[PDB]
This record gives C-alpha cells, structure tokens and sequence, in this order.
C-alpha cells in the first residue's frame, strides 16, 4: 500500500496507489472507396431504368 | 420539411382518399375553406406534411385527384370539403375504364397518364424536402388499379430515391362489383410488389365482417366501409403528421418494417370498434387485447395462420406510457409463438398525446405478416378459377393484351405466396 | 494549455452535446450570452478552460465544438434555445433528409456529399488552436448518421490530423428507448470502420440509463432530457481534468496511457455514484468509502455487466467535492478485502485518483440533487466484453436471413462487408477472452 | 403465464422440473433459443451468461451461478480452499490436497513430496489418491513414484489428496461409502439442505492392503453397478437412506446421524457456500440465480466428516426425484414466480 506521484494545487490534486506489482488508408484511398460504391449504385438504378424502358 | 404528396385514383380511391383529407382536415383545425381554427400548436407543428401554406393562412391539401369518369370526382367537389382541394389538381377523362385493368393501365388511362403527372411534378418542385408519395386506390377495378399502378410505374421512373406508400382496397367476393376483379386485382398486385416500398392491404371482406359482426350494422354500405379506412388511414399518418420523440420519416419508418423488398404488404387494425355502451372508457389493457384480435384486423386474414416479421403500434390520447408499455410487453410475452425469433425486438410503440376526434384513446395497428399470404392466395384462386378456362378474357384481349401476360402475372403472384412461405417456417 | 475539438454527430450526439455544453457553462460560471465575469483576461488567455472555449474581443466565450446532423430538426433546437448565444453558425452543419437509420446511407450515399464541408468547418477551428490535442466524438451506434458519417468522419480525420488523439462518446443501442429495428448492423458496421481510428471510447448504455433513472431518480418513463441530463454528468466527471487545474489527465494522450494498454481493447466501463433524486425530502449525504464502494456494484455502470468475472487492465478514480486523500486510501484497502478485483498479471494492481475540490454542478430544476461529494471509476475490464457479445448476437440472428440487408446493399454497400465487419468483432470478442479468462 | 426454455436435454432433474412445469397450466415452454423468456434452464459449459437480463419488462432467472465452478472443479476446489482465509491451509475438513500439473504443460508437485516424505519418515500411513474432473482414471497407490508418474501420461490437470486410509465400515460387510447432501440455493442466498440424503456404499469388504483393485475403495454408483460382484446385495442400489442409516447408527454406535454427521455436513455446506458469496451473489445484478449442488462427503472412524468434492450438475436418487423437484419450484421458482409444509429444506441460516 503505497502513494505516489502525490501532485497538489488549489483545485485539487491527484496521485498513483499500487497494492501489488506487476507479473490507414490514405485519401486517394478514401474517395476510391466512395466512387466505387457510388458506381454501384449509378449501375443498379440504371438496371432500374432499363427495366423500366422495357 | 418533409412533405407527402397524396394522390387518388379511381371511384374508391378518390371516395376513400375524400373522407380522409376530411377526417385529418378536422383533426388540424382545417375546416372545409382551407381556414385553421384549432386550439393546441401541435395542430400546426407538422402541418406542412400534408398541407400546402397558401396566401391569407390558408391550408391547401397537397392532393392529386385522378379517374377516367367525371362522376366520382364531382361529388367530391360538391362533397362536404370538396372546395378545400386545389381546382388544378382535379385531373380526370370521360371515357371511363369500364372496370378493365388494361384500359386503366394501356389505352384509356395512358392518354391521361402524362397530365397527372404534370401536376405531380408541380406539387414536388414546390417541396423544400419530399418524403415520398401515397396512393389510395382499389384493386378489383379499372382506374384506381389499371391507371393507378401505371402512375406509380412513372412515378418512381422519375422519382427513383422517393417512397412510394399505396392504401390499396383488395376485393372480395362478398363485396362484389364484377366478376373481373380477380383479374385486376392479380395484375395490381405484380406492379406493387415491384414498383412500391409499404404497401397497406384493406380486404373489403374483413371490412364488411366487421360492420355486420363486431359493429352490429345490418346492412353495410361503402361508406360505413370508408369510416374504418377514414380512421385507420389517420391512424397510421398519426406519428407523421404529429410531434414527438419519434422523428421518423417515411424511408427511417419503412427501414424498420421491411426486412425483405418483395415482402412489404401490411396488415392494419383499428381499435376500439365498438356499437352504439359506446360511451364507455377504455382501459390500455381492453385497447391491447383488441388490437391484436383478428376481429380487428383489416386484411380478414388470421395471424395465428402465420408468423410476425414486425409490429407497429400507435397509440392516441392522454394515458399512461409506462401502462403501455407494460400490455404491449405483455402481449409479446404471451404470444412470442407467433413472432419470429431472428428479428430481435420487432415490435415497437409510439404514443401521441392528441387523440382522434370522439375517442379519449385509441390504437391503430400496423403488422407485416406472414399471414397476409391467405390474401393472396384467395385472389389467386379467384383468378384460376376463370383463367383456366379464359372466361371474361375477350374484355382485356380486345384492348390490346394477351393470354401470356395473364399468365405471368399468374406466376408472379404464385411466387410471391411462396416468398411468403419460406418465412413462416 | 492546448485546445479540445467536440464533435456531435447525429440525433444522439447532438443532443447530449447541448447537455454537456450546458453543463460546462454552469461549471465554469458561463452565462447563456457566452460572457465571464471570473475570467480576468478579457478576449484573450490560456487558463484550463480554454481548452474547451475560445474568447473573442468582446469577451465571449464560444464552446470549441461542431454540431453534425443530415436533418435539421435536432440541430434546431440549439439555433433557437437557451445557449443560442454561445455559437455561431458556422459551427452548426445541417443537411435535408436523414440516413433512416441505414449505416450505408449515412456513410456512403449522404456522407460523401456532405463530408468535405464538414472537415472545412473543423478545420476553421483548427486553425485557431496554437496546439490542439484532438476531439472528442459524441454519436450512437443505431443511427444512421451517427453510426454511419462518424466512421467516415473518422477515417477523414486520421488523414488530416495524423498525430491528433481521438476518443468517442458511444451510444450503445437499448431497445426501451427505441424505435428502430437494424441498429445492430449499424453499431456492429461502425465499431468495424471506426476501431483503428479511436484510441479510448466510453460506451453508455441507454438501457443502463434508463433503469438507474428509473430506479435512483424515480421516474416512470425517462425522456431523452432525463437521460442526457445524466450523461452529461459522467462526460463531465470525465472531462474535467481537461478543463480544470490539475495532474491526472490533463491531456487527451494520457487517457491512452492510462486507460488503454492493448490498443483494440479501448473501451473503458465507466461507473458514476451518487445519483438521487432531488424530489427527495433529504437524504443523508454518504462518505467517501460508501461512494467509492458503490462504484463496483452494477447497478450504476454505464454497461451492464460484471466485472467480478473479468480481469482489470486499469482503474482511475475522479473524485469531485470535499475528499481528501487520506480518505480515499481507507475505503479501498476496505474494498480489496471485500471484492473480486482480479488484474491482468502484465498489468499493475494499482489505481490513479484524481480529486477536485468543486462538488458536481446540477442543472438548476434537474432530476439529480446537490451531493457534497461523488466519484466516477474508469476500469477497462474483459467483463465489457459482454455487451459486444450481447450485439454480436443479435447481428447474427438477423444476418443468417440476410433481413434487412436489402437497404444497404440498395445504397452503395457490398454484402461482403457484413461479414467483412462481423469477423472483425469475432475478432475483438477472442481478444476479450484471450486477456481475461483461464 | 409465466415462460420458460431448456438448453440441457441430459439433465435428469429439470428435465422433472419441466414436466411439473407443464403440469401447472400457468408455465409455457418455448424453443431453445428465444430471449423471451422467464425462466432459464441452461447448459453445463458456456453458458451465455452475459446475455441473461436484458429483455425489457422480463425478470429473468436461471438456474447456474456464474462462478460456481471455483468450487465444483477438482483444482479450483482446492486452489479456493487454500488461498481462501474463510476456509485457511488448516481447514479441518478437508482433506490434506495438492494441485499437480503434468509435465508436459502454479504447481504444487515440491510441496507435496516434502509433506510426502514427512510422512514415510515418521511411520504415518502414506497412502494417495490422484484424481481429476475429465475423468469418467483413478490411480491409488502407496509410491509416490506412481502417483507422478500416472499424471504425466495424461494432459489435463490432477489433485493428490490424502487418501482416508480409516474409512467408516459398515456391518454386515466391513464396506466403504460416501454421503450426498442435496443444497438448494435460491436467489436470494437462502441455502437450503434437503432434509433426504443417500449413501453410495460400496458392496465389497474394504482391503486395506490391495490398493490395486479399485472395487473395495470406490463408492461411485456406476462402479459399483459394472466391477462389483455384490451389488445390491445389503441394500437395493447400493443405497441407503437417512432412515436406515440412522437406525444402525443408534444400534450399533448408540448416536443420531443428526448428532453424529449431519451437523459437520450442515457446517461444511455453510462455511463453502458463505465463502464465495460475494463473488457470485445476485443480489443487485439484472438477472437472478439459483442452484443445485451436490455434496459428497467422508467418514472416518472417529466420526469426523471430510469434504471429497461438490457436483454443480448432480442427479438424484431415484426414490427421491418427485419430493426434491416439487421442492425446488416451491423455494427457488414459485419464490419468485408465485402462482395463483413442513418444508422439506433445512434452512441454513448465516450472515450475509
Ligand atoms: N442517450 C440518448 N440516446 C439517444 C438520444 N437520441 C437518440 N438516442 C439513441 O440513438 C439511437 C438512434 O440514433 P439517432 O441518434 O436517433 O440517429 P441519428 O444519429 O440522428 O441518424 P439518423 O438515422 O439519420 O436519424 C436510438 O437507440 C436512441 O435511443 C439522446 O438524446 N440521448
Ligand atoms: N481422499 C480420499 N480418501 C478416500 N476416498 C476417496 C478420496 N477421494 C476420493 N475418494 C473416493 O472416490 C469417490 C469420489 O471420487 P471423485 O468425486 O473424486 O470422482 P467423481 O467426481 O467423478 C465422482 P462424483 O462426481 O459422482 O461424486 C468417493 O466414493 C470416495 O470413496
Ligand atoms: N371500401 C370501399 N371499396 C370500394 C368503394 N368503391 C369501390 N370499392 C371496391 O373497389 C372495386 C371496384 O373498383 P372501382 O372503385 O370502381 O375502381 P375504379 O374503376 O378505378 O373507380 C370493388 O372491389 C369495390 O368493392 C368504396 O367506397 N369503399
Ligand atoms: C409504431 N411506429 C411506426 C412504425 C412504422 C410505421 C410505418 N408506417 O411503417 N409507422 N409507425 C412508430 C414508433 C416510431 C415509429
Ligand atoms: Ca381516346
Ligand atoms: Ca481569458
Ligand atoms: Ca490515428
Ligand atoms: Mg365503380
Ligand atoms: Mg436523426
Ligand atoms: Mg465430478
């Protein structure tokens, strides 16, 4: 049971207790990401209006 | 903002959709000149959802009146509301569809079809931010299902990323203007299972049982059909066109309710449905109890014949949230046979503090069932009964069709009740 | 002093930001208009509250925040309510339609567009920060801009602040106060794009929200009001070294280091005593070992779970009010011999503890009462590990019918990175269990 | 209309439960996988605790304390037992053990030779027994060489414990046997002792100078019913009840089994269950807990009680299936389902 790192000031203060010791993607990347999902939605609503012009 | 655009097509359509822009119409303090005269803001917060702000504070519907016979619309003009809708938005031809799907959908309704959306378009252009469409319409006829079906068809051509809701009158034997309803109805039914997001199935039958068994009316008529359709379809617009914490849109509210694109076909209730003892109140246990009872389910199709995929319930009037929640809670843990068990806590409650006109509380019942699939199985036999032997076929070949598409539309339908039988196991 | 960025992404996080912001002003003796009268150096100086708030010439002080929702009705309610005062326009980002609760709208579809104005807006705050240390992400995991756009603003933010810290405010979704249906998917999509770019998240859980106010505070029916009114209190405790004089986390670095030793087992469990009900006649103030016991009862943890069958990686201890160290030592040599408090053997079997001397501040008409004292245990425990158990269940039951899956794919997502994110969980979860159990 | 579900086919007791269940027309069962549900009768191992409490407007309860393993594991038994100051090193009723890991893999195997060769040095009888729980593999034997060389050609865990070289005989026979106490423990720590015990004898006269057979020395009821050439010969099943066994006790010994064993019972079963109570209480968790155990007990000459192991999933006496089930949905169920005596439990009571 010992204290340390015992730090005190006027609002307060705060310290350490030990009981026992011890034992990405880029932006190029990014906005590939969302084009291509992007253009797998411009090509299923495009096989939406084809459907429709049928 | 977020605006609806209503549109009715066809002699049910438009006579449905007239009660309820005059059901809501009271509910808003909207009397029949379009002036507000209300006493609670909650009246006005979503106006603009259903209402176009005119000049003067006057509130113009943003409804789209649609049928290939000046009769119908007529009467909703001379009817008790009829001059709050817009004098433009009445579009409509003089042939008639003489209750034939094809003449709706290919010869008399396509020469119309191009004019409604017209006005269509000019109610979008004006949303700051459109939600999506509603159609009211029936099924069994010419207009409200030949045409009807055609609009929407066109309507998401041009609005591919809006939601298409449809209120859609199935026919009934029982309840019966031709022996082709069958026919239109098989047809209607493909379109929608393609073309629309929720779609609210109202069984005339379960309608008319309901007058004559539970409201004790000896001799129904459509218009005693069109209160219950008034009630309900305000019931279901309920957490749309009132505040709270629910904040939902008409795409957030399908997201919760659609767990498959082909399988959006509800069921809705209404409750209390009682006779004129009317006067009695209600308790949150006797509005639960009543709400899941079949007797109070609009689609005539017993649920305990399938399965839940979601509910959704509302409930109207000043009561007791945390008593709600206890009877819904309660419901679940007495029948979760009949809910599936892979889509976790798909039963959901929403309370509104403003009830109908006449009720100190209601509840209106939104479920996509499993069930619903003995609605089209009825239609479907109806419609091999004839097609078997190409009864009535003459008044459709006549206009331009052939027995392949009867066919098609045949085993779509088939398809569609398969689709709904691998659910329920 | 170096300056703090909150973020508010969505429904949920907006809302709990106009709760804690409201809570800073009362702290820091704010008023709505945004003026000061304690802080001396008008329009100018770098004291601990400057860290959250800038000054202007007039002597206004303006949160360091930026408000983000796809549809304006939330972020309304702060352009028009009490503290319309302290922000400017700038700071409040709204577009027209939401994500309807879909992940891949919120992400892909609506994000894209929305995303380079976003980062524009946090970059005009950045750059009146002489050294900003990071943000701080308030959103929830079942919306579907919270869920969705946070993950995207995320992976923007690593590339535009490589070397910034970045913790999170979660949301954990509780099926008692909500409507949705497929807020697994999102919570389970989001942890999945969003893990390797936050270095310590505090997930609470509305569920346990819900019953401690239902329970300690006595109401029926909680609002979001009553439950944000809460959270904000624990956001609080939990920034307050932040803004305050002090030693022990003062800056956003030191919560990894003390929080987070293996970098994928970020989630601190937070605990939070005293909670009473200010409609209470009065109660009898309770001491420091009573409150300090309390925080290892599950009746008052931000996650339900029990950390007796999980293994301790650290513990802190934020303390506020009249405590005194001395104190502090007796209750926990008392707790040890009464508890299960089992720690990882590569860790230190110790607690950091910080004390300010400034009691909570409660909202004036709020539902907590003025206590002299209360406390909040930040402790990363294999026991959290529970809650993603929980989750990760409810995904794979809707998933093994491919429900609802339509709506995503229908937005710009491919199937695969269902799977791609659920093995990822899968993942953590093993991580959980390869630290804690036997 | 309370629910409920089963997650353990095999399990003999609860598979009555359910039917008495049934039997009430107020309890409907539903599949094995809905979260909707009341009352859980769950698996043995992994069993998703962390899952259980979280259904709104649901009190759920199950029927497994989530850690109860530390006591009903062979190791974790005597690793609590020694590291546990409620019960010390010096626990009378225990029997001297070790925890000993094969080679092949902390480990007590020093600390058992050293009390190992004080006892060959001092003439005291020095005979073993090595065990452990994935087991149906029982060696014992009088070398040590044996015993340790009998865990290492085997891969899982083991415990050296003293072997009761003075075992309790009974007459006619001179045969060995074992006592079960059936313990209930409801959710709100109530530890209740089933007033109906059993006695597992053995059906073989004891031999004290051939550990090589096993027959004489164990007391389990399939060894007795498949390698033992007397069964049922005494008594039928090889087992006696309190009745019986406290008539010979007052015949032969001229003492009650209350006085004799049952209080040593009803303190060992205290002083286990007390121990790990705040670490697996349910008192301000979100769900509940509650659950059977099974205490198997020694007897030595001196009529001094021993502690062998505790079951976590036992089964019960076939005579004894109908008053202990109906019992369990009375304290443990119906406690806190109530539906619309002389109790046959013996209240335990302690301090919690
Ligand atoms: N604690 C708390 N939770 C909230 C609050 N608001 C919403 N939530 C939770 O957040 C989840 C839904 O996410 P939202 O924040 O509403 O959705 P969103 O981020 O606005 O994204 P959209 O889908 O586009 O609306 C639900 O589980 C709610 O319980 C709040 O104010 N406080
Ligand atoms: N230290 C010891 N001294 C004397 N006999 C012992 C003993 N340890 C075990 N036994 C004998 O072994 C039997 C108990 O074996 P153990 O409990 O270790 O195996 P097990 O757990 O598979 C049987 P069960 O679980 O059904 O009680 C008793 O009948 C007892 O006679
Ligand atoms: N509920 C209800 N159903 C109606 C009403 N009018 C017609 N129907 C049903 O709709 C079908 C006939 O369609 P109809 O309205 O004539 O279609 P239209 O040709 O487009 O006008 C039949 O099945 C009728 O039962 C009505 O007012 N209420
Ligand atoms: C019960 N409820 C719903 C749910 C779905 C729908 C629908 N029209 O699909 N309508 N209402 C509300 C709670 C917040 C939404
Ligand atoms: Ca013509
Ligand atoms: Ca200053
Ligand atoms: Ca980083
Ligand atoms: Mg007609
Ligand atoms: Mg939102
Ligand atoms: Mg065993």
């Amino acid at each position: 049971m010992e204290v340390i790192e015992l730090n005190k000031c006027t609002s307060g203060q705060s310290f350490e207790v030990i009981l026992k010791p011890p034992s990405d993607p880029s932006l190029e990347e990014i906005q590939k990401k969302l084009e291509a999902a992007e253009e797998r939605r411009k090509y299923q609503e495009a096989e939406l209006l084809k459907h429709l012009a049928e | 903002m977020r605006e609806i655009v209503h549109i009715q097509a066809g002699q049910c359509g438009n006579q449905i959709g007239a009660k309820f822009w005059e059901v809501i119409s009271d509910e808003h303090g909207i009397d029949p000149t379009g002036s507000y005269h209300g006493d609670s803001d909650l009246q006005l917060e979503r106006i603009n959802v259903y209402y176009n702000e005119a000049t003067g504070n006057k509130y113009v519907p943003r409804a789209i009146l649609v049928d290939l016979e000046p009769g119908t619309m007529d009467s909703v003009r001379s009817g008790p509301f009829g001059q709050i809708f817009r004098p433009d938005n009445f579009v409509f031809g003089q042939s008639g569809a003489g209750n034939n799907w094809a003449k709706g959908h290919y010869t008399e309704g396509a020469e119309l079809v191009d004019s409604v959306l017209d006005v269509v378009r000019k109610e979008s252009e004006s949303c700051d931010c459109l939600q999506g469409f509603q159609l009211t319409h029936s099924l069994g006829g010419g207009t409200g299902s030949g045409m009807g079906t055609l609009l929407i068809s066109k309507i998401r051509e041009e609005y591919p990323d809006r939601i298409m809701n449809t209120f859609s009158v199935m026919p009934s034997p029982k309840v019966s203007d031709t022996v082709v309803e069958p026919y239109n109805a098989t047809l209607s039914v493909h379109q929608l299972v393609e073309n629309t997001d929720e779609t609210y199935c109202i069984d005339n039958e379960a309608l008319y049982d309901i007058c004559f068994r539970t409201l004790k009316l000896t001799t129904p008529t459509y218009g005693d059909l069109n209160h219950l359709v008034s009630a309900t379809m305000s019931g279901v617009t309920t957490c749309l066109r009132f505040p709270g914490q629910l904040n939902a849109d008409l795409r957030k509210l399908a997201v919760n309710m659609v767990p498959f694109p082909r399988l959006h076909f509800f069921m809705p209730g209404f409750a209390p449905l009682t006779s004129r003892q009317q006067y009695r109140a209600l308790t949150v246990p006797e509005l639960t109890q009543q709400m899941f009872d079949s007797k109070n389910m609009m689609a005539a199709c017993d649920p305990r014949h399938g399965r839940y995929l979601t509910v959704a319930a509302i409930f109207r009037g000043r009561m007791s949230m945390k008593e709600v929640d206890e009877q819904m809670l309660n419901v679940q843990n007495k029948n979760s046979s009949y809910f599936v068990e892979w889509i976790p806590n798909n039963v959901k409650t929403a309370v509104c503090d403003i009830p109908p006109r006449g009720l100190k509380m209601s509840a209106t019942f939104i479920g996509n069932s499993t069930a619903i699939q003995e609605l089209f199985k009825r239609i479907s036999e109806q419609f091999t009964a004839m097609f078997r032997r190409k009864a009535f076929l003459h008044w459709y070949t006549g206009e331009g069709m052939d027995e392949m598409e009867f066919t098609e539309a045949e085993s779509n339908m088939n398809d569609l009740v398969s689709e709904y039988q691998q659910y329920q196991d | 002093m170096r300056e703090c960025i909150s973020i508010h992404v969505g429904q949920a996080g907006v809302q709990i930001g106009n709760a804690c912001w409201e809570l800073y002003c009362l702290e820091h003796g704010i008023q709505p208009d945004g003026q000061m009268p304690s802080d001396k150096t008008i329009g100018g100086g770098d004291d601990s509250f400057n860290t959250f708030f800038s000054e202007t010439g007039a002597g206004k002080h303006v949160p360091r925040a930026v408000f983000v929702d796809l549809e304006p009705t939330v972020i309304d309610e702060v352009r028009t309510g009490t503290y319309r005062q302290l922000f400017h326009p700038e700071q409040l980002i709204t577009g027209k339609e939401d994500a309807a609760n879909n992940y891949a709208r919120g992400h892909y579809t609506i994000g894209k567009e929305i995303i380079d104005l976003v980062l524009d807006r946090i970059r005009k705050l950045a750059d009146q920060c002489t050294g900003l240390q990071g943000f701080l992400v308030f959103h929830s995991f079942g919306g579907g801009t919270g869920s969705g756009f946070t993950s995207l603003l995320m992976e923007r933010l690593s590339v535009d602040y490589g070397k910034k810290s970045k913790l999170e405010f979660s949301i954990y979704p509780a099926p008692q106060v909500s409507t949705a249906v497929v807020e697994p998917y999102n919570s389970i999509l989001t942890t999945h794009t969003t893990l390797e770019h936050s270095d310590c998240a505090f997930m609470v859980d509305n569920e346990a929200i819900y019953d401690i106010c239902r329970r300690n505070l006595d109401i029926e029916r909680p609002t979001y009001t009553n439950l944000n009114r809460l959270i904000s209190q624990i956001v609080s405790s939990i920034t307050a070294s932040l803004r305050f004089d002090g030693a022990l986390n003062v800056d956003l670095t030191e919560f990894q280091t003390n929080l987070v030793p293996y970098p994928r087992i970020h989630f601190p469990l937070a605990t939070y005593a005293p909670v009473i009900s200010a409609e209470k006649a009065y109660h009898e103030q309770l001491s420091v070992a009573e409150i300090t016991n309390a925080c290892f009862e599950p009746a008052n943890q931000m996650v339900k779970c029990d950390p007796r069958h999980g293994k301790y990686m650290a513990c802190c201890l934020l303390y506020r009010g009249d405590v005194v160290p001395k104190d502090v030592n007796a209750a926990i040599a008392t707790i040890k011999t009464k508890r299960s408090i089992q720690f990882v053997d590569w860790c230190p079997t110790g607690f950091k503890v910080g004390i300010n001397y400034q009691p909570p501040t409660v909202v004036p008409g709020g539902d907590l009462a003025k206590v002299q004292r209360a406390v909040c245990m930040l402790s990363n425990t294999t026991a959290i590990a529970e809650a993603w158990a929980r989750l990760d269940h409810k995904f794979d039951l809707m998933y093994a019918k491919r429900a609802f899956v339509h709506w995503y794919v229908g937005e710009g997502m491919e199937e695969g990175e269902f799977s791609e994110a659920r093995e990822d969980m899968a993942a953590l979860e093993k991580d959980y269990e390869e630290v804690g159990v036997d | 209309m309370y629910t409920f579900v089963v997650r353990d086919e095999n399990s003999s007791v609860y598979a009555e439960v359910s039917r008495l269940l049934l039997a009430t027309g107020q309890w409907k069962r539903l599949r094995k996988d809905n979260p909707r549900f009341n009352l859980m009768l769950g698996e043995r191992n992994r069993l998703p605790f962390g899952r259980l409490g979280h259904e709104p407007g649901l009190v759920q309860l199950v029927n497994y304390y989530r850690g109860a393993d530390k006591l009903c594991r062979k190791a974790s038994l005597v690793k609590l037992i020694k590291t546990s100051p409620e019960l010390s090193e010096s626990c009378t009723w225990f029997p001297e053990s070790y925890v000993i890991y094969p080679t092949n893999l902390t480990d007590e195997r020093e600390v058992f030779l050293a009390a190992y060769n004080r006892r060959r040095e001092g003439r005291e009888g020095n005979v073993w027994i090595a065990k452990s729980s994935a087991g149906a593999g029982i060696l014992i034997s009088s070398e040590a060489s044996e015993l340790l060389d009998f865990i290492d050609e085997q891969g899982q865990v083991h415990v050296i414990q003293k072997y009761l070289e003075k075992p309790l005989l009974l007459e006619p026979g001179h045969r060995k046997f074992d006592i079960r106490s059936w313990v209930l423990v409801d959710h709100l720590y109530n530890i209740y002792l089933y007033r109906e015990g059993v006695l597992r004898t053995s059906s073989e006269p004891y031999n004290s100078a051939n550990f090589q057979d096993k027959t004489c020395h164990l007391t389990n009821h399939c060894i007795q019913k498949e390698y033992s050439k007397n069964y049922g010969r005494y008594e039928e099943g090889n087992e006696m009840f309190f009745e019986e066994f406290n008539q010979y006790l007052m015949d032969a010994l001229n003492t009650t089994l209350e006085n004799s064993i049952l209080l040593q019972i009803k303190h060992i079963i205290r002083s286990c269950l007390m121990c790990i109570e705040p670490a697996i209480s349910t008192k301000h968790l979100h769900y509940q807990s509650f659950q059977l155990f099974g205490f198997d007990f020694m007897v030595d000459e001196e009529l001094k009680v021993w502690l062998i192991e505790v079951n976590g999933a036992p089964a019960c006496a076939q005579k004894l299936y109908a008053e202990l089930c109906q019992g369990i949905v009375d304290v443990a169920i119906s406690s806190v389902f109530p539906l619309a005596p002389t109790s046959i439990f013996i209240k335990l009571h302690h301090h919690h």
